[PDB]
């Protein structure tokens, strides 16, 4: 009753909080460099579409 | 048929070995039937015949 406040209520760059594996969720903040290897069975040849 | 006044495109040609290259022809017929292809350069080498 004399405290701070909590982190997911003064928190920055936007997240959630949670007493489970003391995740930070959802910081949206910044990019990440997302490389993705498509199971070419899901390409369509050129000469269908 | 005569094929006359047609007219031919690349639609993703693929720099490679497998027949990747491909091309659309608006074909500009006279009869209707079947029609022999060759590129007399050998620089494109086709599937069809």
């Amino acid at each position: 009753r004399d405290k701070g406040a909590p982190l997911n209520d003064v928190a920055p760059f936007g997240c959630s909080i949670a007493l489970e594996p003391l995740r930070a969720e959802n910081c949206a903040v910044g990019s990440i460099p997302i490389s993705i290897d498509i199971p070419d069975a899901a390409f369509t040849r050129i000469s269908e579409t | 048929p005569t094929v006359s006044d047609l007219e031919c495109k690349i639609t993703e040609c693929t720099y490679a070995s497998d027949f990747g290259g491909i091309a659309t022809v608006a074909y500009k017929s006279s009869k209707a039937g079947n029609c022999p292809i060759h590129s007399p350069s050998g620089v494109a080498v086709i599937k069809e015949n």
